[PDB]
């Protein structure tokens, strides 16, 4: 396949080859323009808070360890020794000062650098130029709030310009509730899914809620209830959605502080969201103090996707075409009372973990849709995602980015896609940014 | 079982070990294996309101905690050391159990298909409260769907068990630390 | 067990249930579990002969079903729900062990390995029948070949055992509903 | 690989090249050229009898749903959400005035059409075509007394003309008999082996029986049991072979009404049998009477093979090059006794289903020629099928197609292979025909 | 079992089974259930050194083999049939549990995990021997290890077990017959 | 990828890019360039000693049954019927006068040749060329010193002109101990590992020995065991590195007759040895008889390995990138007496075996070094083979082939893919030699 000629997502995003999700040179493609490129995430500070603590993650289908050093900084490595090759570190995270290979012994610092090299004097002499030996390093590693991302191309925006537009909406959240704490370990579970269904999911998806999570809505005893078997439609004003440059995008539904957190935290949830949100008001104004306790169903392009006040926090994986491994944290804020945030982490596990009950509603969707753009009809069909299109807008004056001023749509779908298309018939960012100078005209089209 | 030599021992193992090992008692062993085959047979054939009313505890606590990979050395990180899966109240399994039932639950037509096997029962009463019977016991299960998905779980159960209403013994903990850290079974979705 | 409120039940698994929930004997359990062991090691040495000698009734009906995959809401469509992979009588069973012993079974050299794990024994005298008894078991049958074939089935088996010639209790129904609809074996010739 | 040049299978099909049973990029090709292009078994209208009766089935690797409309008519669609993809029906069989897809709610009618969308007034407005938004339809659905079969290419030849010369052995069986039942469900049951395998398998193979079923005939109680183990060779004159042009063919076997059914059920059966050619006699003449009552083993190109007589109905449904999921019907004729009928599919199952003993002999022959197809150096070795070449006929007085007047042979082979080399080499219909315009001349060569 | 009738039964599985169809003693099996499961118990806690100690006699033969694949009608070749994956003495047994429990097994950070399933034990006293008890049972053995690896073995177990030091019965001779030609679990490093 | 040109592995041998374990479509390309090329191993004279005795081995994926001739010769055949392909003997060894197919029951002579043909006469008649329809042979079969290795390719250089400068090194414990045996059945696993990884480890590697097998050394009794954890590094002079032009090499370490051997058989061993030594220092040399009781770690290129003394013998059977099939047999001098030989077959699967302790020390090197080199940010990256580059010799008046005069070095892994790189961008054996005229020269360089 010709990825700079082949239209595999149509103008202003309304549609997309079905092959996308089955296709695995397409995979393989993604390695280079998705994955090589863009901003991945790998941990967060309070999960490597103190020197010599470490984690490893995932970036596309490689492993890199993510290590905080002693001058504060993070760097991150990938986890192959540079001798044969062997995989360094076994474990998902520790303290350590450094990591021995368990095939021939050569010691490498939590700086990357190599250290040591068993009888190197006896063996090598002076011949092993261990200056040019440190473990492959991650080119970018950049902070959001304590959210640490990498990145393995120099070339890459910086990471608050990569998150463009979206920013604004995630600054009440992540900046001025005081921050936000990662609680770990992460739930690990694979699926038959290509990345991108879970992906396009969050970042754009509030339509399949009342349908799919019917039985979840009904049963869980949570906030969006109302909504369960397409019973009733959200109001008016209810919320919207926004997409941005980078094409990373949210849907916003106002005032759902609880999110899908069941009739046992609703109340405490409410009371402290809502007192957070009046001291708020002072500072950022009132429309940013209420985006605070609005529930964002968002994904940061690519592969991180994520529902604020719910506090679910997910890394979608790729492993091949039709497989993904998901990874679920939970989000707390750091101010909240340690019980509560027991809870709350104990809550978005019994919701959207590995036994979640409403992630486990959405699994066939992802899965079977998936594997169909495997089976040869469906190929060259086109999934579509044209709700809400000829509505958008740019520029407007209270909120940022490519806009849709309603509750249910699809233009974080049309943004993501656009995005991905770029990406995708792109050799590098130059190209990228020349393949996007007319984004968001693209998308407000009719 | 002294664990700084039994050096890969934890604590917590060998403390449930002891349990076992001292007073053994034959018909206990047999009520147990009782009590959990009528367990997993309602379970197996999806009478999920039948297991809370017969098998479940008003205080129970259900666990299943899936622990971060470390190093066996590591002596200095001390971060949360596990997620749960589960950790639910009565309430919390109610929920679960009217999400299984709700006939809008669309992952659930056609039927799924469960079998349980149990296997390794122990029980011992416990030492402080006469009333209280911790039951170990092994898992595997087999759920079949749609066709061709087929997930098979494994797993080792620490329970506690007290007799209830009307004198039936029901469950008031059961803690399963899941032994695989990445589930290849596109989830957890199934009462262990 | 209540079918209108635990909505997932088949009448007949909940008729299954209440059969095993009133007597229980302990003693019947555990003469089960010897019954069962013993057909299995028969069958794992590949003593069909024996097996049909000392554990089948002359009066067998050993019957292992696949169900179609139907709507929980199904109620128009009423065509066959199943078909059989066993229906067989004891002259039935008895041509399908002469095919297993006979020297031109090509796909019987080099020799098969067979290995079976019997759990969850239940045992109950039928009501009505003070000489039939009802024995529920799981299995698990794990069958190697060939160097590197290895398939392994999971089933639930409601029996029927009743006593024989020389009073020996011997195997007069046998029903499993497979709970794979495609099976992933390469085929279902194993005797479960 | 060059498929308007390589010889796979050699002139007059006398063999072909191993690899065609392992090749992954051909079997890519097959479902282009075989699958895509080919009639296709999908249900039976004793299956589907009532009006909003459905059932899924593969068409190659796609699946479809099978429904019978109000005016009763039979049409079917792609098991693919028009939306984002998802599968639609997630049972195999039922009744419904439509299908709702559990992702966002989207109705569609029996009759394909997207007759719903939840809140589409208030989503949509009036800008949501939904008369473009059909189910993909399979565009060609014919019957064959009773035998539904479908064809994704609207240039293929009708059903019946496809048949060619095959139809005439089938039709004292499936027409003048008083019509045949499948009797449902089937069995299924994946195994390791190309489809090609059982497809050439049934379409043209005595030779293999006395051998490869010496245990089965040897044991299991039935009137072809003289076979076993190579004791005997039926008498000349014991049967027949023939092919066609688009490929399909079969093996006559004459009188063997019992075909594998155990002693239990041969009186019986010989009986009923006898009894209905009596009658037929009068009707269609004395040879197409005997034919009625006589065992054919054939495959209907590409993948869809039955034993008359004995009642055996198969799909051979492909997943891979080396990878086939085997379907098992029992065929049943509809005024035999409904106890009779009974005991015919329990046979059936018996001894051809998933815990088949027939079938089981068969399994290792399969798997393993299969899979030698991607061993190196046997992916350029030929694969013999010239038994019986040079003593074809085409065009005889009594028994049409080309025919081999001998009950063991490969004529059927050679057929098979013909048509499905000159589908490979082919882009459309009108090649395969500009290919096919000396097929008998081909096959009856030397 | 006549083996000249029943043509696929070896003798050696033959006289196994009358060691067990004789004199059946429901307690012994009771008693054998619970030796099991508690060595079972100790391995899967890798309390190796507890288990040499409670479950191993200093005399025990602990052999796991490997059968060439031959022809069911072979009579001539005549060469070694089978290797030892394992025959090991009791110090063999120790350099092994050594060799688990050393720091600098780097396979063995993070910890491995262990399941052991125990089934269809039988029981009975050697005929001349009457201090000598061989057990019979099956084992499926599942291992996880580095979040996605995960091997799952299946055997049956003859044992010889005989009362050693402070009464306490210890395993003297272990023997598996490896169903599995090739092994597809990266190897055999457990202790079944 | 263009083989012709691709710089898979640097010059002198000195590095290696790490797909070369991971890339599939390289895998496939090896099963034309280096196993349809190469000399591999078979089996041993006393596994097939009499007439009619045969064993079923892999060559590449291609799977060869090994048949003692009536005049004492032994021929390979491929194990696939002729007819339709179907795998001809489904056993690993046993007795028998020739081979008949389970589908249609041809049979062939323990000769290749097909003997019979069911009902020949009445089906063929004279119309089948026999003589045309043995089974395909391998074209080289040879023996050194009982050690039947295999050959599709009928250019290569006879087998002991292909060992080069190796056969040097082997002679003492292979001729001139008088002889040796292979004491199957091997053991044989599945390990997810290129089989490379264990090649290179077993040609060249004694740097991982101390560290890789700490706790092998430390708790398994043996004489190596001063090594463990790196304690102490083997004295100046402890052996010695060798590899030669066909890409065949080892490591000597001086002595070690024992090999891994527990305590239990160190004494017994270091006698026998001694004993035999001292015979052998009148017949071949005290350097020779010296090298007959050293531990030699060899890999016949390219996938059978071995390490003298310690008695372990390997084929490392490719299946795909990252998967191998792991045989392991026993190596006993055939004048040790029986109860020595039957505890030394033991003590090498103890070690060595499917639950070898030793071996499954190196069980995580070889799986994640070789699963590393398909990921993304790796495929590209550079395996070093440095060690003791600059001080390899060639010609020593003692030594033969490309020499380093140290214990622990990367010599042989430089010669293998020096041999490696060699076979991949050549056609045939013609363009091999060419690519090899400066073989030594460039392994000499600096
Ligand atoms: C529970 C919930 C609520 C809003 C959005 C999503 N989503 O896009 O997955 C999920
Ligand atoms: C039992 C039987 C009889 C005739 C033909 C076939 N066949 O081609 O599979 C099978
Ligand atoms: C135990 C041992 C000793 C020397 C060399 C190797 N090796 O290369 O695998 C192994
Ligand atoms: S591969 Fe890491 S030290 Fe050699
Ligand atoms: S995918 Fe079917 S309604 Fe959206
Ligand atoms: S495939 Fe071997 S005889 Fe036909
Ligand atoms: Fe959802
Ligand atoms: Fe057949
Ligand atoms: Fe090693």
């Amino acid at each position: 396949m010709n990825y700079n000629n082949k239209i595999l997502v149509s103008e202003s995003g309304l549609s997309q080859k079905h092959l996308i999700h089955g296709d695995e040179e397409l995979f393989q493609h993604e390695l280079k323009t998705i994955f090589a490129r863009n901003w991945l995430f790998l941990t967060h500070d309070s999960l490597i808070p103190a020197p010599g603590d470490y984690v490893t993650a995932k970036m596309g289908i490689d492993e890199v360890i993510v290590s905080r050093q002693n001058d504060g900084s993070i760097r991150a490595f990938l986890n192959v020794c540079r001798h044969r090759g062997k995989t360094l570190v076994s474990v998902e995270a520790g303290n350590a000062k450094g990591f021995v290979c368990s095939y021939h012994g050569w010691g490498f610092g939590s700086n990357g650098e190599l250290q040591s090299v068993p009888f190197e004097k006896d063996l090598y002499g002076e011949s092993l130029n261990k200056k040019c030996l440190g473990l492959k390093e991650v080119a970018r590693v950049e902070s959001f709030h304590g959210f640490i991302y990498g990145c393995f191309d120099q070339e890459a925006p910086p990471l608050m310009d990569y998150l463009g537009d979206a920013a604004w909406y995630l600054e009440p959240m992540f900046k001025h509730s005081g921050g936000l704490e990662l609680v770990g370990p992460p739930g690990k579970v694979v699926i038959k899914a290509n990345w991108k269904a879970p992906a396009e999911n969050f970042v754009g998806d509030a339509y399949h809620v009342g349908w799919t999570h019917a039985s979840s809505l009904r049963s869980g005893e949570s906030i969006f209830s109302s909504l369960a078997g397409n019973a009733a439609l959200p109001p008016e004003g209810a919320g919207l959605q926004m997409t941005s440059k980078y094409g990373s995008g949210m849907g916003v539904l106002w005032d759902g502080y609880s999110g899908v957190h069941s009739a046992d935290l609703v109340p405490e949830l409410m009371a402290f969201g809502g007192a957070k949100q009046e001291r708020l008001n002072k500072e950022i104004g009132d429309v940013r103090a209420r985006i605070y306790r609005s529930h964002l169903n968002c994904t940061v392009f690519p592969n991180n996707s994520m529902l604020t006040c719910s506090g679910v926090f997910k890394v979608w994986n790729p492993i091949d075409a039709n497989t993904t491994e998901v990874w679920t944290y939970a989000i707390v804020e750091k101010d909240m009372p340690e019980d509560l945030k027991r809870r709350l982490a104990d809550s978005v596990q019994r919701t959207f973990g590995p036994a979640g009950f409403w992630e486990s509603d959405d699994n066939d969707n992802m899965e079977t849709a998936s594997q169909n753009g495997k089976k040869y009809q469906s190929r060259d069909s086109d999934l579509l995602s044209n709700l809400g299109f000829g509505e958008d807008v740019y520029g407007d004056a209270v909120y940022p980015g490519v806009v849709g001023k309603s509750a249910i749509g699809e233009t974080s779908y049309r943004g993501f896609y656009r995005a991905y298309q770029a990406h995708v018939s792109s050799s590098n960012w130059a190209e990228f940014e020349h393949a996007s100078s007319t984004w968001h005209t693209e998308l407000t089209k009719t | 079982i002294n664990i700084q030599e039994d050096k890969l021992v934890s604590a917590h193992d060998a403390e449930e070990i002891l349990r076992f090992f001292n007073c053994h008692d034959s018909a206990l062993q047999q009520e147990a294996t009782t009590l959990l085959t009528q367990e997993a047979h309602l379970l197996d054939i999806q009478a999920y309101r039948a297991w809370l009313e017969h098998c479940v505890g008003s205080e129970v606590q259900y666990q299943v905690i899936s622990r971060e990979l470390r190093a066996a050395s590591e002596r200095r990180y001390k971060l949360n050391e596990a997620m749960n899966v589960y950790n639910e109240n009565f309430q919390q399994l109610k929920v679960r159990v009217e999400h299984q039932l709700d006939p809008q639950n669309w992952g659930n037509s056609p039927k799924l298909r469960f079998t349980r096997f149990i296997t390794n029962v122990q029980a011992a009463m416990d030492v402080n409260d006469k009333e209280l019977l911790h039951i170990r016991s092994n898992v595997i299960l087999h759920r079949a769907r749609r066709g061709n998905q087929v997930d098979v779980f494994y797993a080792a159960r620490e329970d506690k068990w007290k007799r209830g209403e009307g004198g039936v013994r029901k469950l008031v903990q059961r803690f399963v630390d899941y032994p695989e850290r990445i589930l290849q079974t596109h989830n957890l979705m199934v009462f262990l």
